[PDB]
RNA sequence: GUUUUCGUUGUUUUUU
């Protein structure tokens, strides 16, 4: 049975008449065995003179809500977003991309720390109640190592 | 309510080919069943073409009850009703 | 008749009455009361009785019988139980309709928020539609605010506030908002408030909530017993053979009643609370999987194998269900299904059978006095041979195996009794094959028994069915009485279906060997001798012995093919047509002339002998009928047969190569054609390719090489094509036609040409490459997909892949709209299945609404109207009158005295000259209404009835028309004829005087044609009718248009659907299936919006004001003209410190600091034929001066309109976003471009003839059909929307009815094929004969209110159910599908009336026939 | 030269249910470790230190898909691993791709 | 898979039209595209119960 | 300019609405039916270009033949709205002029817009009529266009025996929507049914008729 | 002893 090769970047053309122009997919699996673990989708929220900012919001797997990507960047480790764009930001010589992203770092920037955007991410987290903050984050940040990049590690 | 008169009948004067079908089929299996025969035959052992003899000269006693549209129908005698 | 005895009387049912089951009727019809789940007593037969399976309900097997009714399988049919439910339940298609009930009326006193009091509900009341009655109750209970207890005086109203009431899980949850918002006591329904509630609503109350008192019930609509089916509907079905596995009904029916009792059980024990909440939801939802398991978002009663449960909804909807797979397909029998073959020397009306077939497949012959002797021959002569009886029938209904019988010949036949006859030979048989398209795909043949066990045929009647003999399975149908016997040999034969009602033309033709055949043999210099002609002659069919004269005689008797044609020909033949322009002498045998059967000139092709109108088998089916075409297709393919048998026709590979010079010429084109794609390439690389209309840079780079590149192809092809030698069997395999053509021999001999898929090139597959062997951009042929080889070649790897990619692209496309045309031919068939004219002529529907008033406007038969030429329209005014007008004073211009006796008395007269005159305005007359009002601009031969022109001919042969004999008819007599015979067209019959109208409007083109044609001057100096000529001529005039008349219970359509679906079965302008689909689905607008502007006449002969007016049509917005924005915060209100902008403010100048700043493109703006100052203004009336705005110096580097606002940052912003699209500059909005398009529009001629004129117009991208028809210089009355939705909003539903049908034309001839006029136009008038746009969308043809049996058989039957017994709808049984699923007469056709047996006639009989 | 181009299945399964070409070999699995080492063989840059303006134009490298290191000089290393894979020491299946443009 | 036989291209009998081929009835009687077919049909006892 | 256009637009209106009342056996002068553009321009609109509606605003007899053949036919009175946002007030006004004129019928050809706030009361104008249409389809005669048949509509006489020979019912005929184009060209209620004389390709005229429902 | 007794679910592949 021929199947899609794992662990490779997938960006398609979202329908217009949708809020995701653009969806990044990777079927993120360990490459021994060949066996699916988890993938990971990232949505391009936004059109031109029309909805706003472009606003990058992506479900986990596993979350019952569209997070930031700058929000899960502040609780994957790097807070400040020059960071991330160090992480993204690769051709500093546009500023096409900097004013794009721009929007992003605006919505994002309610979270301003690692923990935080960790509880951010545990409230959608599809985990129990009660769990309260403490195990919130805790399970953010596990959900962030594990079946996150499990290829990766 | 029912009848058109037979001079107030505004459709065709000729016989339809469903009509014919109808007919033929009709006369032929009556006379099968042995039912009285109103031509001659020479050979027309299969009664089609007994009926068909029958419809040539429309020497056959059955009448078609056209049905308009609005309800009501126009009664045809056979001998009447031009062949077509 | 073969049933047992029964005192019922014989009756059908004529009404179905929809509703619902009161419990207590259903213990009315339960035979039995079941409460057991356990099915068999003792497991030791005998199953339990009062449970599922219990006997009374019905017996199952051979033997027994039931218990109710005392018969078994042979009599029983079944009968019902019933099984107390322990709680009121919820049925699942009733649930939003319990919201619906729940939304009207009172939680405690249960009756109507209102009364007629109101005037909105007492108009809703008016209604006669229960359920619109009802939710027009809905609709103005949701206008209150509470459940009034008095006006909003008492009602008798509760006055508690109405509780919201939501589908909460498998029962409903009423949010009370009782005494600002009060604690929200949602609760469980209970079904026993429901049903207080509904009792507590009054007879007028449910009358008004939409519901018959006598009939369905709300409190009906609450189940309080189910029904248990007898078991003959879920029997023991084999698991194994003879071990059953017990039915999935049963299965699920015992689930349900242990649940129940489990609910039984929940009372006297010990219930905490939730375990009866638990018990209850689990038997719901087993009921629930009673009617459906497949309930939403659950997961569905499941097998412990894994598999889910089933569930009634499931069967009675999908694809081959209860209705679609039992009652509107279900097998028959006297059917057999086998291999054909072919059989040149068989008729073409006949199949040979195997006699396996002919023997197994057998009618049942009633002993008569004239058949008893052969059908006792059959009887005894055996089961096992043919001819013979298998079963002889008693006429009381006993029957005889007669191969077990041991006495198979001992079986005297009596009178009355049924023999079951073998199938002879030239028994009628229906004739079917998969897929059957056409009416055509079905034809009547006869069988012919002969060995094989094939189907052995004709090869013209194989090309209808378009099939071959590479194993393809054949159906035939044997039929069982005398009324399909002459209903097969009167409706359905294979002559009956020769021609096409589609494009009104033969379905047949000469084809193959034949063809070609044919092509070898009518040649000048084609020779027989006296051994072969007379062979020939023996095999002629229709020789009379009487060989003629041969051509030659000296010194040899030689005879010519045109004789040895003239001799399978039967005479009274005559044909005549001029080809290319030939002369007279025709050199080259081409032209044709046939006289009585002989033929004078021409070579006889498939333009002639195929299934053109026109043509030789147009001419025998509209001159002597169907059995000549018959007889004519055995006499050509039998000497044809002898002829090629004896001369025989091949082809080799030398045929198919040219000589050397002509493969260099293919070579060197070839080679031109990629240096001209190279210099594309080069132009495209630096962009010296100058743009294409519509068609960008890279992509008209590809499109133009592409055409280069077919360029070459067919080059090459038609070089090759010229050196095909006349020895050569390939050219004369193409002009012989039996098949192959001019693009096959170009593929084969020169080269196959690019491998265009789906009208594109080969793209680069991988990276920049369309292979590793080819380089990144590499834009030269052979990496894109043109062939360079030919098929003789052989063909390169990477071309070998690209043709490759074509040929999967070609099978791809067919696999794929096989499924789509599928669906669409039965949706469309669903759409219109019950149109017919009827007796009165006017095309209505079941309901008696007419459609038209006359079968295609003249109520005529497809297959008696042909193209005729009215002589009137075209022609000079002056050669018009020195054709028409006559001059007696002036003998210049008179009637010569040699043609008439009467000259002296013709010189001088008036009276005379007087009628002449009158007929001569008529004619002009004739001639306005056809020049400006039937046919206005081009074409004058249209579809009419009766050939003129052979009649006339016919009459000119009869009585010797020839030699200049003076005339002994006048004037007088010609013109008393006409205008007797004007009035003599007889169309709708009646008194009345739009009868007299309607006749008029019917005969109007056919007289004027007959007087274009049948004018006195044109009588007398062309061919002068005599007495007999002239009488003759209108008497079998006035009997052709009698018998042209349409047949009265034709199903037109069905016949409309069928010769509209056949065409697009199969194939950048929408056109084609994508347009079709636009149409059928009824897009509100089409994929290509675009409006055929036509500027006036002195626009339409301007170009640059046109273009003014294009621009002005052109929407424009700075969004499209915007270069670059750039905001500045620019510190000082009045000025800048920007060097972009500070001379421009500087001289504009002479609030908010913040700056809304933005470029233009000075060339967008000149395309835009606009100035960036007037975009200023058009910015400062768009908002005022809030956001003062300038113009920047037109001299300024960049054109910035800084509309500076009067922290202010994400605002600018915002308001830059928002003003960067919503300042309209320009143009006609909803108008993106327009296109500048030519019109080869036709005019007429001063001196009377035609001429086209180009004229100008605009397509206008998109819709705006409003505003750019009020746009200045714009063809109002004309200007079109090609979106027909557009025209209902805008025009009405009769210039809509008009646009449908000429979309649907211009579809039909895109692909060059025609259809009838009368059918589509029926289509477009149904679409529009209800005022506005139907659709054959599913809810769209289920909106419908008719017998639900039709929509609900469509699809989601259960749901149209659901709504039909809430309103408890009345069928009356009068479309045709509600006779087929129950099985009787239809009312079409031959069903469309009632024979009877009569007396006044009957009296007319000997007495010896009297009944005894 | 992958697959066959005229072996396919009728209408409902045409073009799907494809058949390999002649000379066709899968890789049956070898460990990715070695190819790690291969590849970090040449002066691997990690992840960590790849910077917008530090690596402006410099070699992204992924194994099997995972991306694992960094480089500026990658001609070297692409040619040694084609012929190190036409030696055999890495396993001569293991596909080693160099997107120069990118 | 296949026999190497002897075909001719004409148009002699007619039949040979629409998919149709011509054949030498001696190359058959000598048994040319003769063959072997052969079906197993397989049975077997069943235990209904356990001495059953 | 808009000045201009408006004028244009306006006097066209005016003209398709004088050809409602001729195509509905209402007599009218026909120099105002040739109220051509410049003349339309003096008695109505200024000099820069402002309209008056209420002066514009006149009432048409009825051909007196189609008075024996529609009976019931009194006069038309054309007003277009005076204020173009029709409110309540502005829509109570002409509403009482046209029941004080006893207006037999009363077409109101608002400007911008009919809030359905406004529309309530037009039902409530008893005894009199009103009929509520827009400039821009008057604009051009939506019946003119060439492939658009003439259509007429049918008398009592007419109509009964039209209905009478087919022994059709109502319900029975070819539907011609209240809100058909035509129709409110044709001022079309319940019942009243017309005939259409369409071109046919295979007959020449094709006799047609759509019942208003 | 005239007469006289097999079936389905699911799965795959197929046939112009
Ligand atoms: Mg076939
Ligand atoms: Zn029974
Ligand atoms: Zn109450």
């Amino acid at each position: 049975q021929e199947r899609s090769a794992a662990n490779i970047v997938q960006v398609f053309k979202k329908a217009a008449p949708s809020p995701i122009s653009h969806v990044a997919e990777i079927r993120s699996a360990l490459e021994k065995g060949s066996r699916l673990i988890s993938t990971m989708q990232i949505k391009l929220y936004g059109r031109e003179d029309k909805g706003t900012g472009r606003t990058i919001k992506a479900t986990l797997p596993y979350v019952k809500q569209d997070i930031p990507i700058v929000i899960v960047f502040r609780a994957l480790g790097v807070v400040p977003d020059g960071e991330i764009l160090q992480h993204i930001c690769y051709d500093e010589n546009d500023w096409q991309m900097l004013e794009m992203l721009k929007p992003c770092i605006e919505e994002g920037f309610v979270i301003q720390d690692k923990e935080v955007a960790l509880d951010f991410i545990g409230r959608r987290g599809s985990a129990a109640l009660g769990i309260r903050r403490e195990k919130r984050i805790q399970y953010a940040k596990d959900i962030l190592q594990k079946e996150l990049l499990p290829h990766i590690t | 309510e029912l009848a058109i008169l037979k001079e107030e009948r505004t459709t065709t004067p000729y016989l339809t080919k469903y009509e014919r079908a109808r007919i033929l089929g009709t006369r032929a299996l009556q006379i099968s069943m042995n039912a009285p025969v109103l031509v001659d035959i020479e050979g027309e052992t299969d009664p089609l073409q007994i009926a068909m003899k029958e419809l040539s000269q429309r020497k056959i006693p059955l009448v078609i009850r056209r049905y308009l549209p609005d309800g009501s129908y126009e009664d045809w005698g056979c001998d009447e009703l031009i062949v077509d | 008749s073969q049933f047992p005895y029964s005192s019922a009387p014989l009756r059908s049912v004529k009404e179905v009455q929809f509703g619902l089951l009161s419990p207590e009727e259903i213990r009315a019809i339960s035979v039995v009361k079941i409460e057991y789940p356990e099915i068999m007593d003792e497991s030791r037969q005998r199953p339990r009785e009062g449970g599922l399976n219990d006997p009374k309900l019905g017996s199952i097997d051979r033997n027994f019988k039931c218990q109710t009714c005392g018969e078994g399988m042979a009599e029983c049919p079944g009968h019902f139980g019933h099984m107390e439910l322990a709680k009121p339940v919820f049925h699942i298609g009733f649930i939003p309709k319990i919201k619906k009930v729940c939304e009207c009326i009172c939680m405690n006193c249960g009756k109507l928020l209102l009364d007629e009091t109101n005037p909105t509900m007492a108009q809703a009341i008016r209604i006669r539609d229960p359920k619109k009655r009802f939710n027009a109750v809905w609709q103005l209970c949701k206008t209150k605010m509470v459940c009034e207890a008095d006006a909003p005086v008492s009602r008798g109203g509760c006055g508690n506030t109405q509780p919201v009431v939501r589908k909460d899980g498998m029962k409903l949850w009423g949010t009370w908002k009782k005494s600002r918002d009060a604690q929200p006591e949602r609760k469980l329904l209970t079904p026993g408030e429901i049903l207080n509630v509904f009792k507590h609503i009054s007879p007028e109350d449910c009358f008004r909530l939409g519901f018959n008192e006598d009939y369905a019930r709300p409190e009906w609509m609450i189940i309080t017993v189910l029904p248990v089916p007898p078991p003959q509907v879920r029997p023991s079905i084999a698991m194994d053979e003879t071990t059953q596995g017990q039915d999935d009904l049963t299965h699920k029916l015992s689930d349900i009643l242990k649940a129940n009792i489990n609910v039984q059980k929940l009372e006297m024990d010990g219930s905490p609370q939730h375990i009866i909440n638990e018990v209850e939801q689990l038997l719901q939802f087993h009921v629930a999987t009673y009617m459906d398991n497949d309930i939403a978002g659950q997961p569905q009663a499941l097998q412990k194998s894994g598999r889910p449960v089933k569930a009634i909804r499931a069967r009675l909807k999908g694809k081959e269900g209860r209705l679609r797979g039992n009652l509107m397909g279900k097998r028959v029998d006297f059917s057999a299904r086998t291999v054909i073959s072919g059989d040149p020397n068989l008729e073409l009306d006949q199949v040979g059978v195997p006699i396996s077939i002919a023997k197994t497949l057998s009618y049942p012959e009633t002993v008569t006095q004239y058949n008893i002797h052969r059908l006792t021959e059959y009887v005894r002569n055996g089961p096992n041979e043919h001819p013979g009886a298998k079963y002889v029938i008693r006429d009381n209904g006993d029957r005889i195996d007669l191969r077990y019988h041991k006495r198979a010949g001992d079986i005297v036949l009596q009178y009355g009794w049924k023999v079951e006859r073998h199938l002879m030979d030239d028994d009628p048989v229906l004739f079917n094959r998969q897929p059957s398209l056409h009416k055509m795909s079905m034809m009547a043949h006869r069988v012919k028994v002969m060995p094989y066990s094939t189907f052995r045929l004709n090869l013209s009647v194989t090309s209808p069915y378009n099939a071959d003999f590479d194993g393809d399975e054949m159906n035939l149908h044997v039929p069982q009485s005398e009324e399909t016997r002459a209903e097969l040999s009167q409706l359905c034969a294979v002559p009956l279906q020769i021609v096409s009602p589609q494009s009104n033309k033969p379905v047949m033709g000469i084809v193959q060997d034949t063809l070609c055949g044919v092509r070898k043999m009518t040649l000048r210099d084609t020779f027989i001798e006296y051994e072969q002609v007379m062979n020939m002659l023996f095999w002629v069919p229709s020789w009379d012995g009487v060989v003629p004269q041969p051509a030659i005689l000296k010194p040899k008797p030689l005879w010519t093919g045109k004789q040895l044609l003239s001799i399978a020909i039967p005479s009274g033949i005559h044909l005549q047509r001029t080809d290319g322009g030939n002369s007279l002498l025709s050199p080259k045998d081409n032209g044709m002339l046939i006289v009585d059967g002989k033929v004078m000139f021409g070579v006889v092709d498939k333009k002639t002998v195929g299934s053109g109108g026109g043509g030789l088998i147009h001419t025998v089916m509209r001159e002597k009928g169907p059995k000549i075409c018959a007889e004519l297709f055995g006499n050509i393919q039998k000497v044809v047969n002898y002829w090629l048998l004896h001369n025989g026709f091949s082809i080799g590979i030398g045929d198919a190569i040219a000589d050397a010079s002509t493969m260099k010429e293919i070579t060197h084109a070839i080679s031109s054609a990629k240096e001209q794609v190279q210099e594309i390439i080069y132009k495209a690389q630096h962009n010296e390719l100058e743009l294409k209309p519509g068609m960008t840079l890279r992509e008209s780079f590809e499109g133009e090489v592409s055409r280069t590149l077919n360029d070459a192809r067919d080059s090459a092809g038609r070089s090759a094509e010229m050196n095909l030698k006349d020895l050569n069997n390939v050219k004369q395999m193409v002009s012989a036609g039996s098949k192959g053509s001019f693009i096959n021999i170009a593929q084969m001999s020169a080269c196959v040409g690019q491998q265009m898929v789906e009208g594109k090139r080969i793209a680069f597959g991988f990276a920049d490459r369309s292979l590793p062997h080819f380089t990144k951009d590499d834009f030269s042929p052979e990496s894109k997909g043109f062939v360079e080889n030919s098929y003789l070649r052989g063909l390169t790897p990477q071309e070998f892949f690209f043709h490759a990619m074509a040929g999967r692209e070609g099978l791809i496309d067919t696999a794929v709209k096989t499924a789509e045309t599928g669906y669409i031919q039965r949706r469309l068939v669903k759409a219109l299945e019950d149109i017919m004219v009827h007796y009165d002529g006017t095309t209505r529907n079941s309901l008696g609404d007419i459609i038209q008033f006359l079968y295609g406007e003249d109520g005529l038969d497809g297959t008696q109207v042909e193209r005729q030429t009215i002589d009137t329209i075209p022609g000079s005014d002056k050669a018009f009158h020195k054709r028409y007008y006559v001059d007696l004073m002036d003998e210049k211009n008179s009637i010569k005295p040699d043609v008439i006796e009467y000259a002296a008395d013709i010189l001088g007269d008036v009276e005379l000259q007087k009628e002449l005159n009158s007929e001569y305005e008529q004619l002009v007359s004739d001639r306005k209404f056809l020049r400006e009002i039937v046919f206005v601009n081009g074409d004058h031969n249209w579809p009419l009835p009766v050939n003129l022109r052979r009649i006339i001919q016919n009459a000119q042969q009869i009585f010797h028309l020839d030699r200049a004999k003076a005339s002994d008819l006048t004037i007088p007599e010609i013109i008393h004829g006409v205008r007797d015979l004007c009035k003599k067209l007889f169309v709708l019959r009646g008194e009345n005087e739009l009868i007299k109208e309607a006749q008029q409007n019917a005969t109007s083109l056919f007289q004027c044609l007959v007087r274009a044609r049948l004018a006195t001057r044109r009588i007398l100096e062309e061919f002068r009718l005599n007495r007999d000529a002239f009488e003759w001529v209108l008497g079998t005039i006035e009997a052709q248009f009698q018998r042209s008349l349409v047949h009265p219970g034709e199903m037109v359509g069905v016949i409309a659907a069928q010769s509209i679906g056949e065409p697009a079965t199969q194939m950048n302008v929408t056109l084609g299936v994508p347009r079709l689909k636009e149409i059928l689905n009824v897009a509100k607008n089409i994929k290509t919006p675009a409006l055929t502007v036509y500027l006036d006449r002195e626009i339409a002969l301007d170009i640059e004001k046109a273009k003014v007016i294009q621009s002005s049509i052109e929407y424009t917005t700075l969004k499209n003209v915007t270069s670059a924005t750039e905001i500045y915060y620019d510190p000082d209100p009045t000025s800048t410190v920007i060097e972009e902008d500070f001379d421009t403010v500087e001289a504009y100048f002479s609030q908010s600091p913040w700056l809304l700043r933005l470029e233009l493109d000075r060339a967008r703006m000149l395309d835009k034929q606009l100035t960036m100052n007037q975009v200023a203004d058009k910015i400062s009336e768009v908002f005022s001066d809030d956001l003062f705005v300038m113009w920047s110096e037109d001299n300024a580097d960049k054109l910035i309109i800084r509309c500076r606002v009067i922290e202010e940052d994400q605002m600018l912003k915002r308001i830059e976003a928002h003003m960067l699209d919503l300042i309209a500059l320009r143009g006609i909005p909803g108008i993106s471009k327009v296109y500048m398009v030519k019109h080869k529009v036709s005019v007429p001629d001063e001196s009377g003839e035609y001429k086209n004129e180009e004229l100008w117009a605009l397509e206008t991208d998109g819709i705006n059909l409003a505003e750019v028809m009020a746009v200045p210089g714009v063809d109002s009355s004309r200007t079109y929307s090609n979106s027909f939705v557009e025209i209902l909003s805008v025009l009405g539903i009769e210039a809509t009815r008009s646009s449908l049908y000429k979309e649907i034309l211009n579809v039909i001839a895109f692909d060059g094929s025609y259809v009838n006029y009368r059918h589509m136009a029926l289509l477009v008038d149904v679409m529009t004969s209800r005022g506005y746009l139907m659709a054959i969308t599913r809810h769209g043809i289920n909106r419908a209110d008719t017998g639900a049996l039709m929509r609900c058989s469509f699809e989601e039957t259960v749901e149209i159910l659901f709504e039909a017994g809430a309103a408890a709808e009345l069928d009356d049984c009068r479309g045709v599908s509600e006779n087929v699923m129950l099985g009787q007469l239809a009312p079409m056709g031959t069903g469309a009336f009632d024979v009877m047996i009569d007396e006044k006639l009957l009296t007319s009989l000997p007495a010896d026939y009297a009944p005894t | 030269g992958l697959v066959c181009p005229a072996e396919t299945p009728e209408g409902q399964a045409c073009g799907l249910v494809k058949n390999l070409s002649l000379l066709s070999g899968i890789s049956i699995g070898s460990p990715s470790e070695p190819i790690i080492n291969f590849l970090e063989e040449w002066g691997m840059e990690p992840l960590e230190d790849y910077d917008p303006a530090q690596h402006t134009k410099s070699t992204r490298i992924f194994v099997n898909g995972v991306w694992t290191g960094i480089h500026r000089d990658p001609s070297m290393l692409v040619s040694t691993m084609r012929d190190l894979r036409r030696s055999g020491a890495i396993s001569p299946e293991v596909s080693i791709i160099r997107d120069i443009r990118e | 898979a296949g026999q190497n036989a002897i075909v001719a291209i004409a148009c002699y009998s007619g039949y040979n039209q629409e998919d149709s081929m011509i054949m030498n009835q001696s190359s058959i009687d000598r048994g040319l595209f003769r063959s072997l077919f052969f079906r197993s049909y397989m049975d077997q006892e069943k235990r209904f119960g356990i001495s059953i | 300019e808009d000045n201009n256009r408006i004028i244009s637009r306006l006097w066209r209106s005016f003209r398709t609405v004088k050809e409602m009342a001729a195509d509905r056996g209402y007599f009218i002068s026909q120099e105002e039916m040739d109220q051509s553009l410049e003349e339309f321009r003096s008695k109505i609109c200024d000099s820069m270009g402002n309209p008056q509606r209420k002066l514009m605003s006149f009432l048409a007899n009825p051909t007196p033949e189609a008075l024996e053949k529609y009976s019931d036919l009194g006069t038309l009175w054309v007003e277009f709205c005076d204020e173009p946002s029709v409110g309540i007030k502005t829509m109570r006004n002409f509403c009482l002029r046209i029941q004080e004129k006893n207006f037999s019928t009363g077409i109101f050809i608002y400007q911008n817009n009919i809030t359905p706030s406004a529309n309530k009361m037009i039902p409530t104008v008893s005894p009199a009529i009103i009929e509520t249409f827009q400039e821009s389809d008057l604009v051009v005669n939506i019946t003119h266009h060439e492939l658009v048949p003439k259509h007429i509509r049918l008398s009592d006489g007419e109509k009964s025996q039209l209905l009478q020979r087919y022994k059709l019912k109502e319900s029975q005929l070819p539907r011609i929507q209240r809100e058909d184009p035509v129709a409110r060209y044709l001022g079309l209620k319940r019942g009243q049914v017309v005939k259409i004389i369409r071109r046919s390709e295979t007959s020449g005229r094709y006799a047609s008729y759509r019942i208003c429902l």
